[PDB]
RNA sequence: GAGCUAGCCCUGGCCAGGGUGAAGCUGGGGUGAGACCCAGUGGAGGCCCGAACCGGUGGGGGAUGCAAACCCCUCGGAUGA
RNA sequence: GAAUGCCGGCAUGAGUAACGAUAAAGAGGGUGAGAAUCCCUCUCGCCGUAAGCCCAAGGGUUCCUACGCAAUGGUCGUCAGCGUAGGGUUAGGCGGGACCUAAGGUGAAGCCGAAAGGCGUAGCCGAAGGGCAGCCGGUUAAUAUUCCGGCCCUUCCCGCAGGUGCGAUGGGGGGACGCUCUAGGCUAGGGGGACCGGAGCCAUGGACGAGCCCGGCCAGAAGCGCAGGGUGGGAGGUAGGCAAAUCCGCCUCCCAACAAGCUCUGCGUGGUGGGGAAGCCCGGGUGACAACCCCCCGAAGCCAGGGAGCCAAGAAAAGCCUCUAAGCACAACCUGCGGGAACCCGUACCGCAAACCGACACAGGUGGGCGGGUGCAAGAGCACUCAGGCGCGCGGGAGAACCCUCGCCAAGGAACUCUGCAAGUUGGCCCCGUAACUUCGGGAGAAGGGGUGCUCCCUGGGGUGAUGAGCCCCGGGGAGCCGCAGUGAACAGGCUCUGGCGACUGUUUACCAAAAACACAGCUCUCUGCGAACUCGUAAGAGGAGGUAUAGGGAGCGACGCUUGCCCGGUGCCGGAAGGUCAAGGGGAGGGGUGCAAGCCCCGAACCGAAGCCCCGGUGAACGGCGGCCGUAACUAUAACGGUCCUAAGGUAGCGAAAUUCCUUGUCGGGUAAGUUCCGACCUGCACGAAAAGCGUAACGACCGGAGCGCUGUCUCGGCGAGGGACCCGGUGAAAUUGAACUGGCCGUGAAGAUGCGGCCUACCCGUGGCAGGACGAAAAGACCCCGUGGAGCUUUACUGCAGCC
RNA sequence: CGAUGUCGGCUCGUCGCAUCCUGGGGCUGAAGAAGGUCCCAAGGGUUGGGCUGUUCGCCCAUUAAAGCGGCACGCGAGCUG
RNA sequence: UGGGAGAGGGUGGUGGAAUUCCCGGAGUAGCGGUGAAAUGCGCAGAUACCGGGAGGAACGCCGAUGGCGAAGGCAGCCACCUGGUCCACCCGUGACGCUGAGGCGCGAAAGCGUGGGGAGCAAACCGGAUUAGAUACCCGGGUAGUCCACGCCCUAAACG
RNA sequence: CCGAGGGUAGGGCCCGUGACUGGGGCGAAGUCGUAACAAGGUAGCUGUACCGGAAGGUGCGGCUGGAU
């Protein structure tokens, strides 16, 4: 059946990614935390 | 003439749809029309604020002009009359001899090839806009401003009127559709006539499905849900109300005036609408 | 977190074929004039049969499955909310 | 040594289940260490509105080639979407960007919020919408509207020529729009040809033929032809289009007005450029100087912004055209021509799937386009087939039980069972015919029946063409022929009577309930005069609504018909300028502390003093409620009638053993041989009853009862047969579970149900196929029940607060 | 209570005997036939249907008879629901 | 042809009296109602009086034993549209007449549908009296309805 | 071919019968009230409407077949 994932890459682009994480106080510390942890990728990589 | 229709569905044993005979023009001046930017209910947040709105047919809105002392004393000539899905009324088109074009509210009797006119001393004929004072004591009149020059308010539904009782200083006082007595300032203009397309209130709409058609989207009982949602909810098979009925947010429904206590507007209320 | 699901907003797309034959229109009859009747034309409808498409009624299978809801037969809607 | 402990390792079940759609395989020849599994060939089978082809998303090198087979591949592997390497994606015209706007997002101005932030007109962003210039063929192992070939086109810059008041983010026009139905003419596509071209073929009885088989085109600029779309021209006035305006709009006049003209597309033709089959021979070559022609069918596509009808009344902005403003009119702009200029990103491959979403090469899910032929009334349905693509990545045998999917069945025909569950029956089209009831539509495909193939003869109308022929769509009449049977295969209703519920089409518990539930038109009550009520938000701001009482919110009821009675004492709501109570505050009789005192400090009565409450009214489609006992008629029985207690008032109409009736299978009647169900009645209604509506109601229903006809493997009552498994052999090889085990019956015993204790009985050791009585078998720290001063959802006249409102 | 699945049915039985029938008896208010009552006897047998979920029960038509009870109200790792 | 009388009919308009309610004023201890009473209303200021407003319905006098219409029925006043009828003249047609099964149309009141309207009145209904009872007669409330538009109903002591 | 008739299916009219139910006629001395006849103690009747154990009452309009 149709399952949960349908990928989709301008929806993943606007809902995590860099600037819409920048332009928020929390995501502004999601990627804070994402660096103090030393996570190679800060947010979700997508072809564009 | 609401149209009837022979029982060839159950659904048309009783719709009936309005008669559209004094309608002249079947598409809407380009120049006037604008989109309606329809909203499903839901406010600025994105929240729903008006339940059970939204999937109607797509709509233009025709501008209408409710000010009509934009242009005192300029005749027009009433050139058209139309459908407008945003109001009850019909509109009519109006050529002023400016070369502005204009709509208007068609008033009753209003007739494709006659003039119309605004002013102190227009004609008191039906589809002319004269402000209160000027209008004499009986007068049934439509499209009235409550203050003045802040546009028409009262009586622009298909067949509604308010009546000219008397005048008391520098105020009218108006018999208004739902029967109150209210004084209206005198310079507020207001329209001779009272709305068409008084057939309107006998449509039946007939089917679930035109009540869809007009973006109006199925309205469940509050007797219906469950506690968590409504204070008639819950229960063991139906239930009568079982506590004064109430709103979904728990006021009470059924008497309880809301009218605020102290608006100012109360020293120009004589008396209360009636029935 | 609404890339699942629910509702709404914007903009696109889709619905084989067959059936039934509303109003209106025309003509004919009718009458003081009418109502109205008949025929033809017409092609309405949360109309009918039925694919796609959307469903999920009954039964059977499956039950460490092909599958964390599937399969087969049957069945509902299919110009409309 | 135990924690259903944690991490790891390794056992058991076990050579067990399984190896993923039952579309299917066999053989020959190659290769190689090794082949059912790789390559080739022939035979067979499967898809063919796909299981074929082309886009979009998503994926990300999986593409091509060489060399490989440890692992991955449910077997094998020499093969591969795998390992290693090398190669491969070419654009002014395709898509996106240097263009436009949509919701929405963002946001100079501005507004709001302890902070973070939230709003917000313009503007900006935002596309699968608007706009904008490329078609055909060839080439590569792999890209091509991209390279190449042929023929077309767009914009930008500079120039020459001719023309013009040139000039815009400003004005206007246009862009610019729905649903259903639809005309004319075309194209795509397809069918036939006794015509044209072609390698061939004559079999097995016949045919050397008007034979069989194959093919008979595609693109094209100007010009022209056919079919369409768009569009009035001139003049005068002018105060409107937030400056101006010759434009636009408004008024007048004149002419043109089925037209025309101009303009723009579609189709055809068109210089020219391509393509070009079977067959044969080795993807190639030939065929071949290939031929490329006539007739017919014909779109849902094109002309298009076409036409008609309808109500629910159907984006924007730019490109473009026009107007003028600053300005400039040595400029500038328009047309024509010439030369130059033309950037960034995508382009491989998969793409209904082994490459995407499902942990898997997973029977599931995934939007758009093409989707051929024949027959079946039609069609994308169904059967078979073209092109093309496949046989589903374990096989080989056997021919038990049992299971699954399927076929048939003597006599009977629902006797099965909770239930005809299931499976039969029926089944398309044409014709005949068709009941109660009805809201006059319907019920209706009611029911029930007849017809249906092939051949010969005759003949009617519609399309094409010419009016004929020919092709083509519907037929009508007659005479025959064959079979068990003519919708001969495939796809295709079983019917009726009667009741309950819900008017109806719709909606729902994704994944145990599709319903009588929800919704629904319709009815009533109630609130709301607009900065509305109401809702979301601390606010600003929004929605309501660019609406205005024929409107909008809330609530119940639920088409329609006939109706909806009595109670306002309690609760709610509504009204009440009196009275009673009432907080801070006002007032300050009169006290108190301290100081020598002026004073300073504190308590403080009467009295004035809101809402709320009390109190007086009203109100039921507001919350709700609508009696008891006793007596009585000239047979009996029963009480129309009476008496009395009580209430705010004592349940009206209609209905009633009911989706409600405990006693209960009430009693009677019907249906049956027999009826706890059913239907019709009765009424002592445990415990109906009138908008939590009451009683009915045509039509409707995958709802729930009851009956009958038809027909049956449901059954008496089972039999046989098919295939996929099970079984045996070769390959690969799980699982939950498991204290250890050398693990029998009975009668007892034991924590009360013993393989394990006692006594007796029985029993050589180890398996394989089967069945399920036991191992209080597995699974799940019982969901029932209780317990915990455990938790959570929900309620209210429980307590206490809070928002909100007063 | 770190789970002993709970009614009825179906299927398959097996056992007790306080015997429904069939066999053997004594007494009888046993003339015969038929019946009553008790004794012995568990070998075998003990039907088909209507109603209801029913067990049971009532009813129809039969019968030699239409027995009662145990087996976790026998039997859901056997089915049904 | 020339005239006449008439509440004949339809539409529109429009005038004053009265009642009810509302607001202002003034004023106080009752008003109302009956056979008598009581319910009811009134110091929260009623009744009675003055002024202002709103709204609906019916038209006093004239008015009659009157007039008109086929009947049902029709009454302030005004305009418009329209029917019937009578008289005079003796002018035109030349029996063109009478009746009339069916048919069609009209048809008080009440009642029904859909809108509206609602002052007075008033079935139902509530209350107060009366009475043995009083589902009545009387009194206080009161909803349909009575009024308008359209559409039905088609009855009557529709009687002379 | 037609054809008595037989079968199947569905209609129409009539007769008989039916749990129960509706009113109707009738019947020496039943129960409740007293509606009508006198102004019958509320003049009566009337069509309709609603209500009521019952006769009846009441609303609306009509009649005199009403009285003084
Ligand atoms: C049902 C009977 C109750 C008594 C009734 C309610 C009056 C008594 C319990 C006693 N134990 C049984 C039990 O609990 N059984 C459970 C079973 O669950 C499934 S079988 C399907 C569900 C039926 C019953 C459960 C509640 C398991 O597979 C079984 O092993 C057993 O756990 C009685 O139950
Ligand atoms: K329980
Ligand atoms: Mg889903
Ligand atoms: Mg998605
Ligand atoms: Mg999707
Ligand atoms: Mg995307
Ligand atoms: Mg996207
Ligand atoms: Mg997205
Ligand atoms: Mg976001
Ligand atoms: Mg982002
Ligand atoms: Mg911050
Ligand atoms: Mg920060
Ligand atoms: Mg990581
Ligand atoms: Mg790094
Ligand atoms: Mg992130
Ligand atoms: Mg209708
Ligand atoms: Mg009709
Ligand atoms: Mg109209
Ligand atoms: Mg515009
Ligand atoms: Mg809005
Ligand atoms: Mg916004
Ligand atoms: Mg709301
Ligand atoms: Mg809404
Ligand atoms: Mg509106
Ligand atoms: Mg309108
Ligand atoms: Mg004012
Ligand atoms: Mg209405
Ligand atoms: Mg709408
Ligand atoms: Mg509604
Ligand atoms: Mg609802
Ligand atoms: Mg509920
Ligand atoms: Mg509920
Ligand atoms: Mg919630
Ligand atoms: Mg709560
Ligand atoms: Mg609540
Ligand atoms: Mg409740
Ligand atoms: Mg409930
Ligand atoms: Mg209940
Ligand atoms: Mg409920
Ligand atoms: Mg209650
Ligand atoms: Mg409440
Ligand atoms: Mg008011
Ligand atoms: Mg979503
Ligand atoms: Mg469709
Ligand atoms: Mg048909
Ligand atoms: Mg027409
Ligand atoms: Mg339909
Ligand atoms: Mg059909
Ligand atoms: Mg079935
Ligand atoms: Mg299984
Ligand atoms: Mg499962
Ligand atoms: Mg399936
Ligand atoms: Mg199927
Ligand atoms: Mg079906
Ligand atoms: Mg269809
Ligand atoms: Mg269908
Ligand atoms: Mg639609
Ligand atoms: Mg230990
Ligand atoms: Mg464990
Ligand atoms: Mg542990
Ligand atoms: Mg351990
Ligand atoms: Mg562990
Ligand atoms: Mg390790
Ligand atoms: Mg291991
Ligand atoms: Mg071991
Ligand atoms: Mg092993
Ligand atoms: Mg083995
Ligand atoms: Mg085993
Ligand atoms: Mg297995
Ligand atoms: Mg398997
Ligand atoms: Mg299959
Ligand atoms: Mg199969
Ligand atoms: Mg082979
Ligand atoms: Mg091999
Ligand atoms: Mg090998
Ligand atoms: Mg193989
Ligand atoms: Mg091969
Ligand atoms: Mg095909
Ligand atoms: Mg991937
Ligand atoms: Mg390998
Ligand atoms: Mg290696
Ligand atoms: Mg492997
Ligand atoms: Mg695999
Ligand atoms: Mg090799
Ligand atoms: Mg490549
Ligand atoms: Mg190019
Ligand atoms: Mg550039
Ligand atoms: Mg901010
Ligand atoms: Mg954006
Ligand atoms: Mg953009
Ligand atoms: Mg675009
Ligand atoms: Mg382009
Ligand atoms: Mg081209
Ligand atoms: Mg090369
Ligand atoms: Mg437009
Ligand atoms: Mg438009
Ligand atoms: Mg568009
Ligand atoms: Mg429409
Ligand atoms: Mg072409
Ligand atoms: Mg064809
Ligand atoms: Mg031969
Ligand atoms: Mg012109
Ligand atoms: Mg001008
Ligand atoms: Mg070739
Ligand atoms: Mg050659
Ligand atoms: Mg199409
Ligand atoms: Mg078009
Ligand atoms: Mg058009
Ligand atoms: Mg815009
Ligand atoms: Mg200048
Ligand atoms: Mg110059
Ligand atoms: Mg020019
Ligand atoms: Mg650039
Ligand atoms: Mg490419
Ligand atoms: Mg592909
Ligand atoms: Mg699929
Ligand atoms: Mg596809
Ligand atoms: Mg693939
Ligand atoms: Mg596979
Ligand atoms: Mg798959
Ligand atoms: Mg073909
Ligand atoms: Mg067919
Ligand atoms: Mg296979
Ligand atoms: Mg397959
Ligand atoms: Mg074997
Ligand atoms: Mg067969
Ligand atoms: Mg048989
Ligand atoms: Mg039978
Ligand atoms: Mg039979
Ligand atoms: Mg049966
Ligand atoms: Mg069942
Ligand atoms: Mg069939
Ligand atoms: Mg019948
Ligand atoms: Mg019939
Ligand atoms: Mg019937
Ligand atoms: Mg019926
Ligand atoms: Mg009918
Ligand atoms: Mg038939
Ligand atoms: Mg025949
Ligand atoms: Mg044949
Ligand atoms: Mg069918
Ligand atoms: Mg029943
Ligand atoms: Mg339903
Ligand atoms: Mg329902
Ligand atoms: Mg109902
Ligand atoms: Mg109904
Ligand atoms: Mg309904
Ligand atoms: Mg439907
Ligand atoms: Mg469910
Ligand atoms: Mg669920
Ligand atoms: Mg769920
Ligand atoms: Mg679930
Ligand atoms: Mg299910
Ligand atoms: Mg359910
Ligand atoms: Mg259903
Ligand atoms: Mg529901
Ligand atoms: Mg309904
Ligand atoms: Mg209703
Ligand atoms: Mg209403
Ligand atoms: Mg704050
Ligand atoms: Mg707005
Ligand atoms: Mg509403
Ligand atoms: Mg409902
Ligand atoms: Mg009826
Ligand atoms: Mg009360
Ligand atoms: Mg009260
Ligand atoms: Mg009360
Ligand atoms: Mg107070
Ligand atoms: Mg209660
Ligand atoms: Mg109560
Ligand atoms: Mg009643
Ligand atoms: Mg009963
Ligand atoms: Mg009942
Ligand atoms: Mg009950
Ligand atoms: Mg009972
Ligand atoms: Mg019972
Ligand atoms: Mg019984
Ligand atoms: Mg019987
Ligand atoms: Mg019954
Ligand atoms: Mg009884
Ligand atoms: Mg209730
Ligand atoms: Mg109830
Ligand atoms: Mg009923
Ligand atoms: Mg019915
Ligand atoms: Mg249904
Ligand atoms: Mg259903
Ligand atoms: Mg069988
Ligand atoms: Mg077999
Ligand atoms: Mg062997
Ligand atoms: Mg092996
Ligand atoms: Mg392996
Ligand atoms: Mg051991
Ligand atoms: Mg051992
Ligand atoms: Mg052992
Ligand atoms: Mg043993
Ligand atoms: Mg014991
Ligand atoms: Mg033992
Ligand atoms: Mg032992
Ligand atoms: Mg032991
Ligand atoms: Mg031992
Ligand atoms: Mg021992
Ligand atoms: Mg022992
Ligand atoms: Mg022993
Ligand atoms: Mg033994
Ligand atoms: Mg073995
Ligand atoms: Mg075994
Ligand atoms: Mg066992
Ligand atoms: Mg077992
Ligand atoms: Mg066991
Ligand atoms: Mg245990
Ligand atoms: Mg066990
Ligand atoms: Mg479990
Ligand atoms: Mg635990
Ligand atoms: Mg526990
Ligand atoms: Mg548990
Ligand atoms: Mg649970
Ligand atoms: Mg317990
Ligand atoms: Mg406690
Ligand atoms: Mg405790
Ligand atoms: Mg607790
Ligand atoms: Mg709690
Ligand atoms: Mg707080
Ligand atoms: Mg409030
Ligand atoms: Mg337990
Ligand atoms: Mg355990
Ligand atoms: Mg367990
Ligand atoms: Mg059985
Ligand atoms: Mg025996
Ligand atoms: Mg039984
Ligand atoms: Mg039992
Ligand atoms: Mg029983
Ligand atoms: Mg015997
Ligand atoms: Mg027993
Ligand atoms: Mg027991
Ligand atoms: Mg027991
Ligand atoms: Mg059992
Ligand atoms: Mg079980
Ligand atoms: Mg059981
Ligand atoms: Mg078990
Ligand atoms: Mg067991
Ligand atoms: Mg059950
Ligand atoms: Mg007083
Ligand atoms: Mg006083
Ligand atoms: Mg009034
Ligand atoms: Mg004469
Ligand atoms: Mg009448
Ligand atoms: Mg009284
Ligand atoms: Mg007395
Ligand atoms: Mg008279
Ligand atoms: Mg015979
Ligand atoms: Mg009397
Ligand atoms: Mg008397
Ligand atoms: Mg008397
Ligand atoms: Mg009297
Ligand atoms: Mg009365």
């Amino acid at each position: 059946m149709k399952r949960t994932w349908q990928p989709n890459r301008r929806k993943r682009a606007k809902t995590h990614g860099f600037r819409a994480r920048m332009r928020t106080p929390g995501g502004r510390k999601v990627l804070k935390r994402r660096r103090q942890k030393g996570r190679w990728r800060l947010t979700p990589a997508v072809r564009k | 003439a609401v149209k009837k229709f022979k029982p060839y569905t159950p659904s048309r044993r009783f719709m009936t749809v309005a008669d559209f005979s004094e309608i002249t023009k079947t598409e809407p001046e380009k120049s006037l029309v604008k989109p309606l930017k329809k909203t499903g209910g839901r406010n600025n947040q994105g929240r729903i604020t008006v339940r059970f709105r939204g999937g109607g047919h797509k709509r233009l809105y025709r501008i209408i002009d409710f000010k009509r002392w934009d242009k005192v004393g300029i005749p027009a000539k009433v050139a058209a009359i139309e459908y407008d899905p945003n109001r009850s009324a019909r509109i009519a088109l109006l050529h002023y001899v400016d070369g502005e074009k204009r709509y208007i509210i068609a008033p009753d009797g209003l007739q494709v090839g006659q003039q119309v006119v605004a002013g102190p001393d227009a004609p008191i004929q039906v589809g002319n806009a004269l402000p209160l004072r000027f209008i004499p004591v009986g007068t049934v009149v439509h499209a009235v401003e409550l203050e003045p020059k802040k546009g028409a308010k009262l009586a622009r539904a298909a067949g509604t009127s308010a009546q000219i009782q008397g005048r008391e200083g520098d105020y009218v006082i108006l018999r208004l559709p739902s029967g109150e007595l209210r004084k209206v300032h005198g310079e507020c203009y207001a329209t001779v006539g009272a709305v068409g397309n008084a057939d309107h209130k006998n449509i039946v709409l007939g089917k679930a499905g035109r009540s869809r058609w007009l973006g109006r989207r199925p309205h469940v009982r509050g007797a219906a849900m469950n506690p968590v949602d409504h204070p008639h909810g819950g229960g063991e098979g139906r239930a009568p109300r079982g506590r004064p009925p109430a709103s979904p947010w728990g006021w009470q429904t059924k008497g309880l005036k809301t009218r605020k206590r102290r608006k100012p507007s109360s020293r120009f209320i004589i008396a209360r609408r009636k029935k």
